[PDB]
């Protein structure tokens, strides 16, 4: 997989995960969101060559079609496959409230 | 940053006093702030909490002041007052002023004692028979080491230096500023 | 109404010591991975200052000597390498509901040596021997361990003072 | 849902079903497929704005930060959601063979 | 080993009418719902050529009034507007399993109206005569139906086994046919007598049409 | 596109053998599996022998009839397709077609290689003329022709003028006679006011004997 150990070790132009530091306050303007501050979020980004962790038999087609095609523009595109969660805290007034949030880090990504 | 300074302490039994707290070098408007007070020889105590406006102000008081003490805000100013009714004798304590973002006590300020009694008396170097407290400092806060500003026993205490010297003392209930050369 | 109990009330620790004191909540302060449960100090003529938030996570500026850990009901403050000026009293604090309750406080007075006081007195000033009052003052600087008055520990060598007057 | 009924009628410029007529031996040169000789397998193409049928928590996450953040170009990517199989007739040699090949043709699209 | 039967094994039809012949598997030649059964056309003194791959398929170039239908075991073609030119044997084969095999095949007629033939009559040639044989030539030219009765008469004699017929195959344009009669005698027996007939009995004609020549 | 041509086909003594080959243009050859399918004078169609691509090995089959006596081949680099046929039979006669199957069906054929086995001998034919009479005995219509006799094997062919003179032409099939020899007629039916204007030439060519006559037709 182009998971978290793979992309952060041998740095690849194609489909892989990058690191990205979300802070809540600055990058999103969520004042309310008590602990943590940031975290990283990571994405998804680069080409789809052919045979690169396809998700479907549409994504392999379409990675062969644009690689013999490159004018075609209807490449599979480099999207998350293993998302993790985010537990936050915080405050309703005085009231500590903790939410497990659902998908929310990206850890590997795929070609769709 | 950020600074919390607190002001109005110094009043007869069943009387109403004022507190305000200035508070800068943060987002005020958006947090949390209470009250905290400290009676002497006695440990801390929250006696009134104010929420931000997102939580349309909400407060809560320690079953002691209820009914007594008002917490208000302005987000303009960015100050926190704490209007204090019916005070009687248990009252008298330091009142410090304080920030919670969450849940922790980011920031204080350095208190305000409040004596709920017996009219305001006015008073190294001697501050004679003077409520508490007086603040001794040497030549405008520049001598700052060997100085020892002894606790007061009217009250009566001694600050003495180690070593052109002056006393600098402070009494704000009695509008006394005196500075003695020694 | 969490009730907060600090152990001990008080101690006398050494000079570059590993002090371990404790907390003990009534209720568990913790909800999931968060333990809230907060620690300060207060210095003898100062306001508290904040230590450690959430249990085990440093404030800004405290020295690395300050470390935290605890979960649910039983919290722990640690002063890795004690100083003269980790003399104070301690709170700890919950915000698990309202209204935050604070412990009682846990002192922590410093033992270092044996000192003597350079005995000081002074003769009451013509300015209030113009009025009908003497006041005769007797000092006792930095020693370790008519109405008198001592002062408390120093924060850079740990001593104290008396000031007795006639 | 960024489905076919709605991308053919409608012109979008965001995240939408393009169709995409793939012939199997001029554009891809698979000689093996005997029937059909190509098929409409669409593909997905067009920008993925804020809210836009976000698949995850990452997804609204991450098109918040992109949308209020110039210098940032980390967002979600329009990507097949619905896909269908496509049934094909090969010869082994002589031995015809039959296959239902699954999620060959993109319906609907959405932004991961 | 799937074989194919044919029905009918033959058949005469109008201009306009709609032609149908079924071709019926041994075993189904169905895989899912593709359909392994192909139809071809053969025309006289030509290769055959595809009209319909996969049951219903038409091959390129192919007119729009052949069809084809079925699956499993059994299977059609259907010309909806017989033409002239649609004389041909049809032919199913299947692509099922190894050994493909064809079915026997459908001979397909046109019938149209009836037209009685012209006939001719060739002595030998002097050329030939001297050789020491006779063939002495009848021709039958542009009639419908096939059918025709063809009577040689040496002398007034009737004749029997000395003779051989040919028919062309049925014309592509007019849809009619042609017949060759040679009766074959030795030059000894050709020069003994002196009347040679052919005799032509056919639908067409009210009664027979006697061609004829005197040796010399 | 699309062209296929078979050649070697011809007379052979039974026991004996032939190898037929098929020239092939227009397609992607290597890409597809080849075919030799027959046809028996006056009978149905039979694939005797059948070879894949290189891809699938070049796997061949062959019909019960030839197993063991054929042997089907080709040469990708020239476009070729082989039969050696060894062994041959009087039921081995037939056109030979190669065709072309990419899928299942024979989407291209060649037009045949006649393979004819017998114990006889080639003999060229005799060319007579079928001479018309000056008298209009057909209402202004008068028909004239060549007799093609005794010659071996089949085929003959038969053209009017050089193939100037289409209509109304009739080469009959040839008809085997006890002899075993074949015999077949060309006519021409022409308005009868043509004969003493138009000369009318019957060009036959029995390429196996190598008989090629001209043969001019009159009336007598």
């Amino acid at each position: 997989a182009l998971d978290t150990n793979y992309c952060f070790r041998n740095l690849e132009e194609n489909c892989c995960v990058r690191p990205l530091y979300i802070d809540f306050r600055q990058d999103l303007g969520w004042k309310w969101v008590h602990e943590p501050k940031g975290y990283y979020a990571n994405f998804c980004s680069g080409p789809c060559p052919y045979l690169r962790s396809a998700d479907t038999t549409h994504s392999t087609v379409l990675g062969l079609y644009n690689t013999l095609n490159p004018e075609a523009s209807a490449s599979p595109c480099c999207v998350p496959q293993d998302l993790e969660p985010l537990t936050i805290l915080y405050y309703v007034g005085r009231t500590p409230k903790v939410e497990q949030l659902s998908n929310m880090v990206v850890k590997s990504c795929k070609c769709s | 940053e950020v600074q919390l300074l607190e002001s109005g302490g110094g009043v007869q039994p069943g009387g109403s006093l004022r507190l305000s707290c200035a508070a800068s070098g943060f987002d005020f408007n958006s947090y949390g702030m209470s009250w905290v007070r400290q009676a002497p020889g006695k440990g801390l105590e929250l006696v009134s909490d104010i929420v931000s406006k997102t939580y349309n102000y909400a407060t809560y008081y320690s079953d002691s002041v209820k009914d007594r003490f008002t917490i208000s805000r302005d987000d303009s100013k960015n100050t926190l007052y704490l209007q204090m009714n019916s005070l009687r004798a248990e009252d008298t304590a330091v009142y410090y002023c304080t920030v919670a973002p969450g849940g922790s006590f980011d920031y204080w300020g350095q208190g305000t004692l409040v004596t709920v009694s017996a009219s305001t008396k006015g008073p190294g170097c001697l501050v004679k028979d003077y409520p508490e407290p007086v603040t001794v400092s040497w030549n405008s806060g520049a001598l700052t080491s060997g100085v020892h500003t002894f606790p007061a026993v009217l009250y009566s205490l001694s600050s003495v230096v180690t070593v052109t010297y002056i006393c600098n003392v402070n009494h704000k209930p009695s509008n006394t500023k005196v500075d003695k050369k020694v | 109404d969490i009730q907060l109990t600090q152990s001990p009330s008080s101690l006398s620790a050494s000079v570059g010591d590993r002090v371990t004191i404790t907390c003990r909540a009534s209720q568990s302060v913790s909800i999931s991975r968060f333990n809230l449960m907060h620690w300060y100090q207060q210095k003898p003529g100062k306001a508290p200052k904040l230590l450690i938030y959430r249990a085990s996570n440093l404030a800004s500026g405290v020295p690395s000597r300050f470390s935290g850990s605890g979960s649910g009901t039983d919290f722990t403050l640690t002063i890795s390498s004690l100083q003269p000026e980790d003399f104070a009293t301690y709170y700890c604090q919950h915000s698990r509901e309202s209204p935050w309750t604070f412990g009682g406080g846990t002192k922590v007075e410093i033992k270092r040596t044996v000192a003597a006081p350079s005995v000081f007195i002074f003769p009451p000033s013509d300015e209030q021997l113009k009025s009908g009052t003497a006041s005769v003052v007797c000092l006792l600087n930095n020693f370790y361990p008519s109405q008198e008055s001592v002062t408390e520990q120093d924060s850079k060598d740990s001593t104290y003072s008396l000031s007795s007057t006639l």
